[PDB]
């Protein structure tokens, strides 16, 4: 299926500091991660993603490039939980991440929690979705917000970033509720179907 | 209120869910209390606004979800309140009551983040005082744990330096405290929203610690730091900032004139405002009047010219670091300051032009003779 690059953007934020499903949002981030991550090296293997900061009042890479469980070991530790967005920034450090991608003829990919309230300009979030559409990134969100992060930046960004779906965008919004994300994201194209392009 | 009501249910409540908020017994005892808008501090986001200053009995509702603290509202997260807001409850075996419960519970249960409780805890008693002994013993403690901490939060010292002070606030020592609430400011200066009866009662108890400071002089200080206006306005703040024009002017009368009890409570300041008057003419005399490689100043009339009078310049400008400050010496007989440096100061835009051009001068010339030599 997938060879792609792909990052993962954690939130450790107003949400992930606060348990949406068990234990809390940021730990059920966590397992679903690796569910995800598993598939996607399930995907193929050298399916590589990135880990980074999105949380806190510092963006940073948590864990780089890799492709099995150095991840999992490196998202093994903690993050500030109630940190907020570096979203743009994060992204925009995703990218430049992808733009490092190992062994290319890998596209570029981005899994993104939403923990925060997600503030962010849109012409500045569409110039990401350029950029990103630009440099042809694959990017799939995960997003349960207040309300939820919706009607926003998110929903126009996908679209933005669109001009072929998996190729550039695919998007899901976490619902609330019973819903284990890796059980809700299990449907969405963020993975499964059709996984890469 | 809103916040309470509508925050209490809505807020979280539900962050949080089915929990002990928004329970049986639960929401009935704030609508049992109120929803007049004097409340509980809400729960997450709007406790994280509420202080809110009828005292939390939630006091056991914010204390539910904190087993599932774990999995729930997680961060410091609790002292950022109570610990905080019920520490201004202000009893004395209050504190003591849920300080080894807090202490004890988010530092054992929880743990078997809380230095900064730690600091709490132990700086939360120092409040009540009880006895500087207990206090500073493990205060020093406080500080020798807070010592070889590197702890993002100034909070942990805008604690301790506040407790330290606190500590210091019983006691005299205002060149230690005044500076530690000082440092304290510094300390505060990057974070911590307050209250102005928070603002400039300590600003004040500060700008008073500058009396009962007072001082290696000082002078000029945060005073440009907005404790101003702030302080000054009005009351003692008159005095606080007479007093700095006493700082500057040392008239006895323009300020003994002003004097009530509280400042006439240490009346050393007359012995000050001399330790003052000298130092004031002195650093200016100091600073600029000999420019000319300043020194001598030596002594009488120059010392009388700190219209202090020559007899006891036989003792204020005869005392040096035995003012704490001045060096040199005495010539007796030719009533002659000996001086040295221990003078600090400042101003600008003048012997900035005159800096480069002697500096460049043989700097310039210099190249006649820096021509060849090493080169050739």
């Amino acid at each position: 299926m997938v060879l792609e690059a792909t990052v993962l953007v954690i939130d450790n934020s107003e949400y992930s500091r606060n348990g949406d499903f068990p234990r809390t949002r940021f730990e059920a981030q966590i397992d679903s991660v690796e569910f995800i991550f598993q598939a996607k090296r399930n995907s193929n293997p050298e399916n590589t993603v990135g880990l980074i900061s999105g949380a806190g009042a510092n963006p940073r890479v948590l864990s780089t490039f890799t492709a099995e469980f150095g991840k999992i070991l490196a998202g093994l530790h903690d993050t500030q939980i109630e940190g907020k967005l570096h979203m743009a920034t994060a992204l925009q450090i995703a990218q430049l991440t992808l733009k490092h991608r190992q062994n290319k003829v890998q596209h570029q990919r981005i899994v993104a929690f939403v923990c925060s309230p997600i503030s962010d300009s849109r012409d500045e979030l569409i110039r990401l979705a350029k950029t990103l559409k630009k440099n042809n990134v694959a990017v799939d969100i995960i997003n349960f917000g207040e309300i939820e992060q919706n009607t926003e930046l998110l929903d126009e960004f996908i679209a933005a970033v669109n001009n072929p779906q998996e190729e550039t965008s695919h998007l899901l919004t976490v619902t609330p509720g019973p819903r284990l994300l890796y059980e809700n994201i299990a449907s969405s194209p963020i993975i499964l179907e059709e996984g890469s392009s | 209120m809103f916040n309470n009501h509508e925050i209490d249910t809505i807020l979280s409540t539900l962050r949080m869910e089915a929990d002990p908020s928004l329970h049986p017994l639960f929401e009935q005892f704030e609508k049992f209390y109120e929803e007049k808008l004097w409340f509980q501090l809400s729960e997450s986001l709007t406790k994280f606004f509420d202080d809110a200053k009828s005292t939390p009995l939630r006091l056991r509702l914010y204390d539910n979800f904190v087993s599932k603290f774990y999995d729930k509202i997680n961060q410091l997260s609790v002292v950022k309140y109570l610990l905080a807001s019920l520490k201004d409850s202000k009893d004395f075996d209050e504190s003591l009551k849920y300080l080894d419960d807090l202490k004890a519970q988010f530092q054992e249960l929880d743990s078997k983040d809380g230095i900064l409780l730690i600091d709490s805890e132990i700086a939360r008693t120092y409040l009540l005082k009880n006895d500087l002994v207990k206090a500073r013993d493990l205060l020093d403690d406080l500080e020798k744990t807070l010592d070889k901490k590197d702890s993002i939060p100034l909070r942990i010292t805008n604690s301790f330096y506040s407790t330290n002070s606190q500590y210091f606030k019983f006691k005299n020592d205002f060149n230690s405290f005044y500076y530690t609430s000082l440092l304290y400011l510094s300390t505060l200066e990057p974070s911590t929203s307050i209250t102005l009866a928070e603002r400039q009662q300590l600003a004040y108890d500060l700008s008073i610690s500058a009396l009962l400071g007072d001082k290696i002089y000082n002078f000029g200080e945060l005073l440009h730091h907005p404790i101003m206006e702030t302080i000054v306005n009005d009351s003692n703040y008159d005095w606080l900032f007479q007093l700095l024009n006493a700082l500057t002017v040392g008239d006895f009368d323009k300020f003994d004139s002003l004097i009530k009890v509280q400042i006439s409570k240490i009346p050393i300041l007359a012995q000050h405002e001399s330790f003052l008057r000298q130092k004031i003419c002195l650093m200016t005399l100091i600073e600029t009047v000999f420019v000319k490689n300043i020194r001598m100043l030596s002594f009488e009339d120059i010392s009388k010219a700190t219209h202090l009078p020559k007899d006891n310049v036989e003792h204020l400008v005869m005392r040096a670091i035995s003012l704490g400050l001045l060096k040199g010496s005495i010539d007796q007989v030719n009533e002659l300051v000996t001086i040295s440096w221990v003078q600090p100061r400042i101003i600008s835009g003048d012997q900035i032009t005159k800096m480069k051009d002697r500096l460049v001068e043989w700097n310039d010339q210099v190249e006649k003779l820096g021509k060849k030599m090493e080169a050739r």
